[PDB]
C-alpha cells in the first residue's frame, strides 16, 4: 500500500529499509517526446503519400 | 580435423545417397549426428563397427581431437578427481594412458589423489580505458555538425 | 461474334490512347533529362520500372488484336529520328500510322513475325544518341514475346532477341555512353532478361555460359563505377550457384563484393535473404537469424506476394535452432493455408519433449520439405531437440543441481547431462557455470553495468545514423 | 513488384499466445491444481 | 417477444456442447419452444437434441393463422389508409418483423427491417431498429451484423437523443466479453451498473453484477480497484447478497491466498455454464494466477516457497512446475532455485525502465525514417 | 535521442517542401 519503503526476506526473516531516486523526470519527459515524433513521421509519410 | 563447418556445406552434393542405401557416407554422417546432442558413448561403441575398409588412420586422429577436447574441459578450474574418474570419463582401466595424460597433460597421482591447478585469470581492470576513444568520438559529433555546410 | 466479336471494339479503344501516351511520355521526358539535367535519376525511369514490372506485363501478353499492341510493331518498324527534318519527318509518322492503326488494320505480324519486326527498328536509320529510346523500346517487346507463354520455338528467338540487346549494350558500355548512362535502365534489363534466360537454360542445358559472361559483365560495373551495377548483378551471379545444389557456398564465402552501398529498399532485402541462407548452412545462427530478421522487416510491402512468405520460412527453421518461436500464422492467407501446416506442426512437437511425432510428421511432411528445399532440418534441428529444454530450465532456475535436470530432461541419467550442459555452454547457448564439487549448476550474476557501461554503446550508431539522414537530406536538397 | 521468388504464396482468434504458454495441461483446473489437497 | 430471450440462447449452448449436460435443459426448452408458437429456429437444435416429433405440423397452421391474420390486416392497411412514415402501416409490418423475430428465422426479419429502416424520419424509432438488429445478431453472434449497426448507433443515429444509449454502454462492451477484450474496455465502461430495471434492454441485474466484477479484477489492481468496487456502494449492495463473490473479492484484497484458490476453483468451474464463454475459464484462470503471484512477490526479494508450502496452499512440487512455467513463459519477473529453496526476484530500476522502452521507441522510429528517406529521391 | 532525431526530421520537411516546389514550378512553367 505504499505507506513504506521497505523490502523483506524469507531466507533471513529480515526487513530492510532503502530509498530511492526522484530524478527520473528527465527520462520520463523525454520518450514522451518521441510520441510527439512518431505522429508527426506518420503525418508527414502521409503528405508524401498524397503527392511524390 | 575440426572442419566442421565444411563438413554440412559438402553434404549439399549428395541428393538421396544419405538415407536410401551408402552405409559408406551413412556411417559419417550417423557419427557426427552422435557428436551433436549429447552421445560421447555411442560414438565409442559404434567404433567396433565399421562397415567399410579399415577407416583407423582417420579414427586415431577423430577420437584424439575429442580426448584433448574434454582433457580441455577438464585442464580447467575442476581440481582434483582419482583415476577412476579418469576411468570413467577419459576411458581405459589401467593403461599407459594413464601415462600419456601424465607426460602430455600434469595429472599427478599424490596420495591416491590427482592434481589439476587453476587456470582462471585474474581479469586485470580499469573500465575508464575508453576515456581517449570516448573522448574521439565526441569530437567527430561536432565535427560532422560544423564544418561540412 | 454477336457475342464476343461485338465486344471486340471496346479492348482496342482506350488502351491504343492511354497505353500508347504511356511511352510517348516515358521516351520524350527520358529524352528531357537525357540532354539536359545529365543526372537523371529522379524521372519517371523508376515508375516505368515499377509499371514494366507490374503494368504492361498484365496490361497486354497477347499484342492485342484490333491494332492496340499488334499495331506498336508496324508503328516502330520504321524508327529514324536522324537530324532535325528526320526527327520532324518521324514525327509526322508518328501521327499518320497511330492514325491508321487507330482506324483500320495494320501490319498484324502472326507472333514469328515479331523478329523481322524488329530487325527495321534496329534499322531504317536508327541511332546511337538515342540508346534510351532503342534499349527500352526493344527490351519492352521482349515481355510479349517471353510471356506468350507458348514455349516452342520462340525460345530461340528469346535467345536471339536478347543477344540482340545485349549487343546493343555491350556496344553501346563499349559506346560510350556520354551523360546518360543507361546502367540504371540496363540492370534491371539485364535482370528482367536473364530471369528467363534462367528458365530457358533450366529448359535446356546449365547457366554456367551465363555466369561466365556474368563475371565479365560484373568485371566491366563498379570498375566504370557503380549506379546499382553491382547490386543488380550480384544477386543474379549468386542465385544460380545457389540453385544449384552442388557445392557451391563457399565460392560464396570467399566472394569479397559485399557492397552495393545502397539499393532502393528493393535489392537489399532480397540480398539479406541469400547471404542470410549462406550463414545458416555454415552454422552460423546468430548473425543469420538477425539478418534473416532485416530481410523480413525491410521490403513487406505487397500482397500475399510468396517471398515473403519463403524469408518467414526460412526464419522459423533457424529460431527452432536455437529455440525461440513467436505467432506464426496471425497473418494467414489463402495460399498460406498450404504452407502454414507443417511449420507450425513442427515447432509444436518441438517444444514438447516428443520425438515420435517428430520423426512421424517428418514422415507425413517430407515431401513438402523437398518442395521449399529444407531436407537438412532433420540431421541438424534433433540437436536442439535435446537443447530447448536445457535452454528453458536454465532461463527458469538460478542454482540447480544436475541431480534433478535428469528427470526434469527427462534422461533418466545424471552422468551424461552434465555433458550435455557442457556442450551447451561449449557452444555459447546459456552463459552458466557448473559446480563440479558436489553437483551444482548456477545461473550466470544479477543485472550487470548494463544501467552505465553500455548504453553509449548502442547511442553512438544512432547519433551516426540520424545525422547521415540530416546529411543525406541537406546535400540532395535543392535541384533549382 | 514481383521478385521472382513467389511461386507459392474467437475461433483462434488470438489463440496462439495462449497455445504457445499452455497447450493440453488439464484446463478444468480443478482434478489436479484445486485437488491437492487430498495429500494433505 | 424477445425481451427473455436471450435465456434461449443459453440453453442452445448449454444443451450442445456438455452431452453430460442433458438432463433438464431439455426438459424446459421444447416445451417453451411449443410455447410462444417458435416454429423456425429450432430444426437445428432438433438435430441435435431429440430426434422428432409431430407437433410441428399443428403449429405450422397456427404459425400461418397468425401470419394470414396479419398478412391481410396490413395488405387492407396499405390499400385503403395512405399516411405513411411511423404511421398505422409502419407498426403493422413491424409486427410482422416482430413476428419473425419471435417465430421466424433471421431472413425474413432482416428483410423486414432494412426495408421498414428506409421509411421513417424518427430516429427515435430508426434506433429501435437498430435496437432488434443487435439483438437477433448477438442471437446467432454474426460478427458481421454487429460491426455494420453500432457504427450506425454511434455515427448515424446519436447526434441527438438521448439517455437510451446507456442500453448500449451495457451492450458495447458486452460485445467486448464476447471478444477478447476481457481486459480494459469492458470493466471500462461496465463500470456504471445504474440501470437496474431487468428490461429487454437491461437483460438482467443480478448476472450483470457477476459479469462486472469478474472482469474488473484484470483491468486493475492496485491502482484504486478498491474505489470504484470495494468503496463503491450500489455494487456492494448485490454483491452483500451473493456470499462467494464477495468472499471471491476480499481474498484477493485482504491477502488470504488459501481460500483465494477455493473461490477461483468453484468460479472457473460455474464459468462453464456461460453462453458468451469461449474465450473464459481457460484464459480467465490461467491470468488471474499470474495475477496473485505478482503481489505475492512483490513486497519481497527473497521468499523461499517452503513458506509456499502452508501460507498459500499445499504442493511444495505443484508451486515449483507452476513458477517454472511462468518464468519460462517471458512472465512473473523473478528467478526460482532449487537447493537453497529460495525464489529470489529482480526487478528493473528507474534507468533500466526507462532504458528499454526508448531503446525499443527509438528504432521504431529509426526504421520508420529508413523507409521515408527512401520513398522521397527515387 | 533528442538532438538527433529532431535535427534530421526538421531538414526532413525541407526536402519535400523542396520537392514539392521544384516539380510543381516545373509542371506549371509550360
Amino acid at each position: 500500500d505504499k505507506k513504506f519503503h521497505g523490502i523483506l526476506d524469507q531466507g533471513e526473516g529480515v526487513l530492510i529499509i532503502f530509498d530511492e531516486p526522484p530524478v527520473d523526470k528527465t527520462y520520463e519527459a523525454a520518450l514522451e517526446t518521441i510520441q510527439n515524433m512518431s505522429k508527426v513521421v506518420d503525418s508527414l509519410y502521409n503528405k508524401a503519400k498524397k503527392l511524390t | 580435423q575440426n572442419r566442421v563447418a565444411e563438413f554440412h556445406t559438402e553434404l549439399e552434393r549428395l541428393p538421396a545417397k544419405d538415407i536410401q542405401t551408402n552405409v559408406y557416407i551413412k556411417h559419417p554422417v550417423s557419427l557426427e549426428q552422435y557428436l551433436m546432442e549429447g552421445s560421447y558413448n555411442k560414438v565409442f561403441l559404434a567404433k567396433g563397427n565399421i562397415p567399410a575398409e579399415s577407416y583407423t588412420f582417420f579414427i586415431d586422429i577423430l577420437l584424439d581431437t575429442i580426448r584433448d577436447e574434454i582433457a580441455g574441459c577438464i585442464e580447467k578450474a575442476y581440481e582434483k578427481i582419482l583415476f577412476t574418474e579418469a576411468t570413467r570419463i577419459l576411458f581405459f582401466n589401467t593403461p599407459k594412458k594413464m601415462t600419456d595424460y601424465a607426460k602430455k597433460r600434469g595429472w599427478v597421482l599424490g596420495p591416491n589423489n590427482y592434481y589439476s591447478f587453476a587456470s582462471q585469470q585474474q581479469k586485470p581492470e580499469d573500465t575508464t580505458i575508453p576515456s581517449t576513444e570516448l573522448a574521439k568520438q565526441v569530437i567527430e559529433y561536432a565535427r560532422q555538425l560544423e564544418m561540412i555546410v | 461474334p454477336p457475342g464476343g466479336g461485338e465486344q471486340e471494339p471496346p479492348p482496342p479503344p482506350a488502351p491504343q490512347d492511354v497505353e500508347m501516351k504511356e511511352e510517348a511520355a516515358t521516351g520524350g521526358g527520358s529524352t528531357g533529362e537525357a540532354d539536359g539535367k545529365t543526372a537523371a535519376a529522379a524521372a519517371e525511369h523508376s515508375q516505368r520500372e515499377l509499371d514494366t514490372v507490374t503494368l504492361e506485363d498484365i496490361k497486354e501478353h497477347v499484342k492485342q488484336l484490333e491494332k492496340a499492341v499488334s499495331g506498336k510493331e508496324p508503328r516502330f518498324v520504321l524508327r529514324a529520328l536522324r537530324m532535325l527534318p528526320s526527327t520532324s519527318r518521324r514525327l509526322n509518322h508518328y501521327v499518320l500510322y497511330k492514325a491508321v492503326q487507330g482506324f483500320f488494320t495494320s501490319n498484324n505480324a502472326t507472333r514469328d513475325f515479331l523478329l523481322p519486326f524488329l530487325e527495321e527498328p534496329m534499322d531504317t536509320e536508327a541511332d546511337l544518341q538515342f540508346r534510351p529510346r532503342t534499349g527500352k523500346a526493344a527490351s519492352t517487346p521482349l515481355l510479349p514475346e517471353v510471356e506468350a507463354y507458348l514455349q516452342l520455338l520462340v525460345v530461340i528467338f528469346m535467345m536471339n532477341s536478347k543477344r540482340y540487346k545485349e549487343a546493343q549494350k555491350i556496344s553501346d558500355d563499349l559506346m560510350q555512353k556520354i551523360s546518360t548512362q543507361n546502367r540504371r535502365a540496363l540492370d534491371l534489363v539485364a535482370a528482367k532478361c536473364y530471369y528467363y534466360h534462367a528458365r530457358v537454360y533450366e529448359f535446356l542445358d546449365k547457366l554456367d555460359v551465363v555466369r561466365s559472361f556474368l563475371h565479365a559483365r560484373l568485371r566491366t560495373a563498379t570498375l566504370r563505377h557503380d549506379a546499382d551495377g553491382q547490386a543488380t548483378l550480384l544477386n543474379l551471379l549468386l542465385r544460380n550457384y545457389l540453385h544449384y545444389s552442388l557445392y557451391d557456398q563457399a565460392e560464396k564465402l570467399v566472394s569479397k563484393s559485399v557492397f552495393p552501398e545502397q539499393a532502393n529498399n528493393n535489392e537489399w532485402a532480397r540480398y539479406l535473404y541469400y547471404t542470410g541462407r549462406i550463414k545458416a548452412i555454415q552454422l552460423e545462427y546468430s548473425e543469420a537469424r538477425r539478418t534473416m530478421t532485416n530481410a523480413l522487416r525491410k521490403a513487406p510491402q505487397h500482397t500475399a506476394v510468396g517471398f515473403k512468405q519463403t524469408v518467414h520460412k526460412l526464419l522459423i527453421v533457424v529460431e527452432l535452432l536455437l529455440g525461440e518461436i513467436p505467432d506464426r500464422l496471425q497473418f494467414r492467407q489463402p495460399s498460406l493455408k498450404r504452407s502454414l501446416m507443417p511449420y507450425f506442426l513442427l515447432t509444436q512437437a518441438v517444444r514438447t519433449g516428443n520425438l515420435a511425432k517428430f520423426n512421424q510428421v517428418l514422415d507425413q511432411f517430407g515431401e513438402k520439405f523437398q518442395a521449399d528445399g529444407t531436407y537438412t532440418l532433420i540431421i541438424r534441428l534433433r540437436h536442439n531437440v535435446i537443447k530447448t529444454g536445457v535452454r528453458m530450465i536454465s532461463l527458469s532456475y538460478s542454482r540447480i543441481s544436475l541431480a534433478d535436470i535428469a528427470q526434469k530432461l527427462q534422461l533418466d541419467s545424471p552422468e551424461d547431462a552434465e555433458f550435455i550442459v557442457a556442450k551447451a555452454i561449449r557452444d555459447g547457448v546459456i552463459e552458466a557455470s557448473i559446480n563440479h564439487e558436489k553437483g551444482y549448476v548456477q545461473s550466470k550474476e544479477m543485472i550487470d553495468i548494463y544501467s552505465t557501461r553500455e548504453p553509449q554503446l548502442a547511442f553512438h550508431q544512432r547519433i551516426s545514423f540520424c545525422l547521415d539522414i540530416h546529411n543525406m537530406s541537406v546535400k540532395a536538397m535543392r535541384f533549382p | 513488384m514481383s521478385e521472382k521468388k513467389q511461386p507459392v504464396d474467437e475461433d483462434n482468434w488470438d489463440d496462439d499466445n495462449v497455445e504457445d504458454d499452455f497447450s493440453n495441461q488439464l484446463r478444468a483446473e480443478l482434478e489436479k491444481h484445486g485437488y491437492k489437497m487430498e495429500t494433505s | 417477444p424477445k425481451n427473455p430471450d436471450l435465456r434461449i440462447a443459453q440453453l442452445r449452448f448449454l444443451l450442445s456442447l456438455p452431452e453430460h449436460r442433458g438432463d433438464a435443459a431439455v426438459r424446459d426448452e421444447l416445451m417453451a419452444a411449443v410455447r410462444d408458437n417458435n416454429m423456425a429456429p429450432y430444426y437445428e437444435a432438433l438435430c441435435k437434441s431429440l430426434d422428432w416429433q409431430i407437433d410441428v405440423d399443428l403449429l405450422n397452421k397456427m404459425k400461418k393463422a397468425n401470419e394470414d391474420e396479419l398478412k391481410r390486416l396490413d395488405e387492407e392497411l396499405e390499400d385503403a389508409e395512405k399516411n405513411l412514415g411511423e404511421s398505422e402501416i409502419r407498426d403493422a409490418m413491424m409486427a410482422k418483423a416482430e413476428y419473425l423475430c419471435r417465430i421466424g428465422d433471421k431472413e425474413g426479419a432482416l428483410t423486414a427491417f432494412r426495408k421498414t429502416y428506409d421509411k421513417t424520419v424518427a430516429l427515435g424509432h430508426r434506433l429501435d431498429i437498430v435496437f432488434y438488429l443487435l439483438r437477433i445478431g448477438l442471437f446467432y453472434m454474426d460478427n458481421d451484423l454487429i460491426t455494420r449497426n453500432t457504427e450506425k448507433a454511434k455515427s448515424l443515429i446519436e447526434e441527438g437523443g438521448d439517455w437510451d444509449r446507456r442500453n448500449r454502454l451495457k451492450v458495447y462492451q458486452g460485445l467486448y466479453c464476447v471478444a477478447i477484450r476481457d481486459f480494459k474496455q469492458a470493466a471500462e465502461l461496465f463500470l456504471d451498473t445504474v440501470s437496474t430495471f431487468t428490461s429487454y434492454e437491461l437483460m438482467d441485474y443480478k448476472t450483470f453484477v457477476t459479469y462486472t466484477v469478474y472482469v474488473s479484477m484484470i483491468a486493475l489492481e492496485r491502482p484504486d480497484l478498491r474505489e470504484k468496487v470495494i468503496k463503491g456502494a450500489e455494487i456492494l449492495e448485490v454483491l452483500h447478497s451473493l456470499p462467494a463473490v464477495r468472499q471471491y473479492l476480499f481474498s484477493l484484497y485482504e491477502c488470504r491466498y488459501s481460500v483465494f484458490f477455493q473461490s477461483l476453483a468453484v468460479v472457473e468451474q460455474e464459468m462453464k455454464k456461460d453462453w458468451l464463454f469461449a474465450p473464459h475459464y481457460r484464459y480467465y484462470v490461467r491470468e488471474m494466477r499470474i495475477h496473485a503471484y505478482s503481489q505475492l512477490l512483490e513486497s519481497y526479494r527473497s521468499l523461499t516457497l517452503g513458506y509456499m508450502a502452508e501460507a498459500f496452499g499445499v504442493g511444495v512440487e505443484f508451486i515449483d512446475q507452476e513458477l517454472s512455467r511462468f518464468i519460462a513463459a517471458g512472465r512473473l519477473h523473478c528467478k526460482i532455485d532449487k537447493v537453497n529453496e529460495i525464489v529470489e526476484t529482480n526487478r528493473p530500476d528507474s534507468k533500466n525502465w526507462q532504458y528499454q522502452e526508448t531503446i525499443k521507441k527509438g528504432d521504431l522510429l529509426l526504421n520508420r525514417v529508413q523507409k521515408l528517406s527512401r520513398v522521397i529521391n527515387m | 535521442y533528442l538532438a538527433s532525431l529532431i535535427r534530421s526530421v526538421v531538414a526532413l520537411h525541407n526536402l519535400i517542401n523542396n520537392k514539392i516546389a521544384n516539380r510543381d514550378a516545373e509542371k506549371k512553367e509550360g
